[PDB]
């Protein structure tokens, strides 16, 4: 509670106290390499208490930035340039699941505009390139288009794909088995057996991917390119 | 990398210091 | 109250006034802080030593310009 | 020990904790402000219980050395009188705080900053004895007012409002101050004690007099100089309104019990009818001006001038009775004029428009303010079974026993009372429902139903029985009276 | 010399005392907050055994992403954000494009529709901020509107420039002149002369622009520290002094921008 920011902050102050300290004495001996431009970026940030949680099986990309209270379930892929947010609320990611190039997920951060909704995301969800679910609750074993527009209160439940481009308002439910899509989301048709299939072939393919991966992105940092940074 | 090997900073440090130690004297001594 | 306690805490508060009037987080360098604090509680002890000695010398000064002024007649 | 230094250092306190928090922090902000507030206003309330109201003298003192050779100094205390003042400004505060309550916000922590500085700054001027430091903390309190009725104004015609309410207090400041320099040349010092036992010439009494009554007179609005408060108090936000008519309006009115009356004997005695046919045409003439008013804020600031002008006929009335009864009239008229503004206040906060054409029919709706609205505007209509009627009536009993002309005229403002009051109250909250403009609207939710619990239980309190209050002040109300005569 | 040492010793003493203090100061946190660590973001990796072919006057932005198999010509440039996705299929990045800020491209694993192609883009090729294109095959010389959204089987003509914004959908062919928006297909307008010397020269204008980004993004730390020193000496001029003392100072060359930026 209230305590424990006292503590952070305190933690804060002698952790400064110690890098001035650090630094002074790094500068004494007459060395400046505190001095770099190096990218301060973390794919795990977080605040005083969130801590995202994130499965090990799970994979996530470094220019992901996981921030709040994230939860990552089993087998989901966490891919490049995403900005999964969860300060507010937390944002429960499925397993199974995966969450595409260039993506995020609010949990609208105002708590202005009435009460804060978190995000829920079901299992086997092939959320889409260029997502950008506004703290919106989506069912397990559905397909959201890309460049789809998600706000909150929005329940896609199972099965119910969402066509790229799509803005489905805040509070309206897509049906089970229904697309919706252009502005605003609107009735084009239902869904077909084929492309239901589909969506687990999708999941499937994409989670071993993925693996693939994190098998050969946790590679050692190869540092020949290190001594040709250094080397100028 | 053993000296500082820096012939102007190390009499600007010892000069501090001995500052240092003349102002805790002076509040001691006096 | 003691004139340090009061001086230790103005010296705090104003280190903490000129941190956030540059429009910076009020505690940027804690030792900064403590060595306000520090010369605070100095600067209070001092100026009431100041004071009581003012008063001091100022009254054997008031005596003698009374005295001087007794002598009229 | 609970002595008077505590009570001024816990708000102290309670600002600078406030000045250190983040602005994002708005949970912890109202809390400790509240808080803070809270425990001043017990750590008021335990004073009654520790008062020992048997000794002429003053009671806890508190010397803290202002000049070289203790010429004038810091020196608190209470005697009879400032008591009931300090509890009442420690319970308005708490008040002011949780009516802006929702709102906090936009507002940000500098509005609780405001107030605390505020709440200290009343607390010492009730409990002042040195005379020229009550003048510094008498005027004090125009910047946290200034700020109040400018930052959080309600309309934009504020800029206007404040200049009035500062530049015509700072003329009779000064004009005090001249008498306040004049005085300490002349005795010496300006400590209560010593300078009421000093022999003053008759000449310089009436100079003094007038000199004080330049800015005492415009504290409590008096006929020349009343124009400020109805300009400069419609034009204020509801929680930082309901204290100039709640302490703000007290310090001149109180200032004739502590510095006029036991310092200028036999001054007061000859300028007796002035005070009397000032304040008797005031009743009148402002009392006449409220008839034809529309905005709701207004008629309310123009009851208060009535009450107060005819609180001072019963002050300079130099009663046991009179002085008792104008105590209680001020206190009770604390309680009533605050809950009169939060009462117009929230009607304001939720629709906006200060105007009785658009209110009407209220009664269908939001009973329970009614109901509130009906007790206070009773309270304000001077019934006996309030606080209130015990207030005037000892202030006609302490009038007519002196002077038979001005009794009249001071029971001829309770009787034009109920022209303007009552109007309100049938056309605002019992007339015929419009749909047009009120199109839709709440009630009281759990936050203002509180607010005036305290309020109406302290109303009925001291107006069934007030022998509390009169039995703590009785010595000091005798020894205020005789003073000067020996006979 | 003999004080040097010392002054090495007493650095070393102060720099094991404020990290113990840092130890501290961490502990007394919780360990609640997740360390910094190292960049392990990396351009042009491996995705499984094929590597991405840049050419040497390509500019990628160290941000970007490149992996898989990607073929980038001479003279085009990468942006930052930009994640050039080729873990399936050949990206063939033709010369003079670039792919701006933030934009995603990404081909499907050949089963999209059963007869996927992978994607393909041309010559003196824009394609606009945010913008995504899945399976796409632009060709050269063609306009694409910032934040489009070209979906799979999708090919531009020539001089085809899509409106920003757009959801160009499946298996939908532009031709080449025609000017194709909005969520559906959507036809505005024709192609005027105006609009096509517009394409042409902001096509050689980012073209042109690219190497300063280049050059920046690629400076030594000994370098870049010796930049940052000579831009604070000469933040602000004095003519007073300058003249009073007969001297004139001049901007330093590795401080001026080339005049073919400049407006
Ligand atoms: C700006 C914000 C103000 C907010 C606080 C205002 C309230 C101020 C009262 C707080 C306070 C400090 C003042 C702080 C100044 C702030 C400095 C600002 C810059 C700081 C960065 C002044 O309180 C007392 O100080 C005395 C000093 O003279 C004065 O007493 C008059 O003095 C006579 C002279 O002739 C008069 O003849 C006479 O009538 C009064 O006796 C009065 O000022 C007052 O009584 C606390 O008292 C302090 O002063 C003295 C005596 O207690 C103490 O030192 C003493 O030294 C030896 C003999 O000196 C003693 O042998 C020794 O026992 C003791 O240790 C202190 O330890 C402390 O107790
Ligand atoms: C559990 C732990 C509890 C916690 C333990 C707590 C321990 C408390 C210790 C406090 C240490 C106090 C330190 C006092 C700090 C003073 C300020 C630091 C001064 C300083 O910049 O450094 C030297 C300068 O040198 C002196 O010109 C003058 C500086 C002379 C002063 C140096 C004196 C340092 C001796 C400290 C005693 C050594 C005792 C060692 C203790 C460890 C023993 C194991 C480096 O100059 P420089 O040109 O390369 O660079 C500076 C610097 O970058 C900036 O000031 C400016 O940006 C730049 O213009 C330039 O001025
Ligand atoms: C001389 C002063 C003495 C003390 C003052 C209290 C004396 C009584 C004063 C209040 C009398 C009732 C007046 C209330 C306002 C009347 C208009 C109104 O607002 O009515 C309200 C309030 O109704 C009431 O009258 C409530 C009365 C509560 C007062 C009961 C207490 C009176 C006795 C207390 C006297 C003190 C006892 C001695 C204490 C020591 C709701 O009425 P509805 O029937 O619901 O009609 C509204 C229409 N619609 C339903 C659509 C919303
Ligand atoms: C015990 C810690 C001593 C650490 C001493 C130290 O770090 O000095 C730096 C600071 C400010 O100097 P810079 O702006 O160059 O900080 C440059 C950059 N922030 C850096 O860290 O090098 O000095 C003070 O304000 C303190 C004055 C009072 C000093 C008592
Ligand atoms: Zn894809």
């Amino acid at each position: 509670g209230t305590l424990g920011r006292a503590f952070y902050s305190v933690g804060f102050w002698i952790r400064e106290t110690g890098q001035a300290l650090d630094r002074l004495g790094c500068r004494l001996q007459g060395k400046n390499y505190f001095r770099e431009q190096l990218s301060r970026h973390r794919t795990l940030m977080n605040v005083f208490d969130k801590a995202p949680i994130v499965d090990k099986e799970a994979f996530v990309a470094p220019s992901a930035s996981v921030i709040g209270d994230v939860h990552i379930g089993r087998g989901s892929s966490i891919w490049y340039g995403c900005v999964l947010r969860g300060d507010v609320n937390t944002v429960s990611v499925g397993s199974g699941t995966n969450i595409q190039d260039n993506s995020l997920v609010h949990v609208a951060k105002s708590n202005l505009s009435g009460k804060v909704h978190p995000t829920i995301i079901g299992d086997n969800v092939t959320i889409g390139h260029s997502a950008v679910l506004h703290g919106c609750t989506v069912e397990d074993e559905t397909f959201i288009g890309m460049g789809a527009t998600l706000l909150d209160g929005v329940v896609v439940e199972k099965h119910g794909m969402v066509a790229a481009g799509a803005l489905v308002r805040q509070n309206t439910r897509i049906p089970s088995g229904e697309v919706w899509g252009g502005n605003p989301a609107r009735f084009l048709r239902k869904l077909t057996d084929e492309e239901i299939a589909f969506i687990s072939q999708s999941a499937t393919n994409y989670s071993n991917l993925a693996q693939a991966h994190a098998a050969e992105n946790a590679k050692p940092l190869n540092v020949i390119e290190f001594e040709k940074v250094l080397r100028k | 990398p053993k000296v500082s090997e820096d012939k102007n900073r190390n009499y600007a440090v010892v000069a501090g210091v001995v500052a240092i130690v003349g102002s805790i004297g002076w509040y001691l001594k006096a | 109250i003691s004139a340090t306690m009061v001086g230790a805490l103005l010296g705090l508060g104003t280190q903490m006034y000129s941190n956030a009037l540059r429009k910076l987080p009020y505690m940027r360098h804690p030792w900064e802080h403590v060595v306000g604090m520090g010369l605070g509680a100095v600067f209070a002890n001092q100026l009431v030593k100041w004071d009581v000695k003012l008063k001091e010398d100022l009254d054997v000064m008031l005596a003698k310009a009374r005295a001087a002024n007794e002598r009229r007649y | 020990y609970f002595n008077l230094s505590g009570l001024i250092l816990c708000p102290v306190l309670g600002s600078i904790i406030l000045l250190f928090i983040p602005n994002s922090r708005i949970r912890l902000i109202r809390l400790i402000g509240l808080c803070a507030s809270l425990i001043t206003f017990l750590y008021s309330l335990v004073l009654w219980i520790q008062f020992d109201s048997s000794t002429a003298k003053f009671q806890f003192v508190e010397s803290l050395r202002w000049l070289p050779y203790e010429n004038i100094n810091f020196y608190l205390g209470i005697d009879g009188i400032s008591l009931f003042f300090v509890i009442l400004t420690t319970f308005l505060i708490p008040i002011c705080i949780l009516v802006g309550w929702s709102g906090m916000r936009s507002y940000g922590k500098e509005y609780i900053i405001a107030f605390l500085i505020c709440e200290f700054l009343m607390i010492a001027v009730f409990c002042m004895l040195d005379l020229l430091l009550f003048y510094v903390f008498f005027e004090s309190v125009l910047i946290p007012m200034f700020i109040i009725i400018g930052v959080w104004g309600s309309r934009q015609r504020k800029i206007k409002a404040a200049y009035q309410f500062f530049l015509y207090t700072l003329l009779g400041s000064l004009f005090m101050l001249l008498a306040i320099l004049l005085i300490l040349f002349q005795t010496g010092t300006t400590d209560l004690q010593i300078l009421l036992t000093t022999e003053f010439s008759e000449r310089r009494q009436i100079f003094l007099w007038i000199a004080f009554f330049a800015s005492f007179a415009v504290k409590v609005p008096m006929v020349p100089v009343h124009i400020w408060l109805p300009e400069a108090h419609v034009e204020a936000p509801t929680a930082g309104s309901v204290i100039l008519a709640g302490i703000l309006l007290k310090f001149g009115t109180y200032g004739f019990l502590r510095f006029s009356i036991p310092m200028f004997p036999e001054a007061t005695l000859c300028f007796t009818p002035f005070i009397y046919t000032l304040s008797a045409i005031a009743i009148i003439y402002t009392s006449l001006t409220t008839l034809r008013q529309i905005d709701l804020k207004k008629i309310i600031a123009y009851s208060s001038v009535a009450h107060m002008n005819l609180v001072t006929i019963g002050m300079f009335s130099l009663n046991i009775q009179g002085i008792g009864g104008s105590i209680l009239l001020m206190l009770s008229h604390g309680l009533v004029s605050s809950a009169l503004f939060l009462c117009v206040g929230v009607l304001y906060d939720r629709h906006k428009t200060r105007l009785v054409r658009y209110y009407g029919g209220l009664v269908s709706t939001m009973p329970n303010f009614s109901t509130i609205f009906f007790f206070f505007t009773l309270a304000n209509m001077s019934l006996p079974g309030t606080s209130s009627f015990i207030g005037e009536f000892l202030i006609l009993v302490g009038a007519f026993q002196r002077n038979s002309l001005v009794a009249t005229l001071a029971a001829l403002g309770m009787i034009l009372g109920a022209a303007y009051s009552l109007w309100l109250y049938n056309r605002v909250v019992s007339g015929n429902l419009k749909p047009d403009f009120l199109h839709k609207f709440s009630d009281l939710n759990g936050r203002e139903v509180f607010i005036f619990i305290p309020f109406l239980v302290g109303l009925v309190w001291m107006g069934v029985y007030p022998k509390v209050f009169l039995d703590c002040m009785h010595t000091s109300v005798s020894n205020l009276v005789q003073h000067g005569k020996f006979h | 010399g003999t004080l040097g040492r010392a002054i090495y010793t007493v650095g070393n003493w102060i720099r094991g005392t404020g990290q113990a203090l840092d130890r501290v100061g961490s502990l007394l946190q919780g360990s609640h907050r997740i360390e910094e660590h190292l960049s392990r973001h990396r351009t042009l990796m491996n995705v499984f055994d094929k590597s991405p072919l840049v050419d040497k006057d390509v500019f990628v932005a160290p941000s970007a992403s490149v992996i898989g198999d990607v073929q980038i010509g001479k003279g085009s440039s990468i942006w930052y954000g930009c994640v050039l996705r080729g873990d399936v299929n050949n990206i063939s990045v033709g010369s003079g494009t670039n792919i701006q800020d933030n934009t995603l491209v990404h081909v499907a694993k050949t089963n999209i529709s059963g007869k996927v192609l992978p994607t393909l883009i041309g010559d003196n090729v824009t394609v606009g901020h945010s913008a995504v294109i899945h399976g796409c095959t632009v060709e050269d010389d063609a306009f694409v509107g910032m934040g489009a959204t070209l979906l799979d089987g999708v090919v531009v003509e020539k001089h085809a420039m899509v409106a920003a914004g757009s959801l160009v959908k499946q298996n939908t062919r532009i031709p080449s002149g025609e000017v194709w928006g909005g969520n559906p297909a959507k036809f505005m307008r024709k192609l005027t002369d105006e609009e096509i010397v517009y394409i042409s020269q902001s096509a050689k204008n980012y073209i042109n622009l690219a190497q300063i980004h280049a050059s920046e993004n690629s400076k030594s730390f000994e370098q870049i520290e010796v930049e940052r020193a000579l831009r604070k000496k000469y933040a602000r001029k004095d003519e007073d002094y300058d003249s009073m003392l007969g001297i004139t100072r001049e901007t330093p060359p590795e401080l001026i921008l080339p005049d073919n930026v400049l407006p």
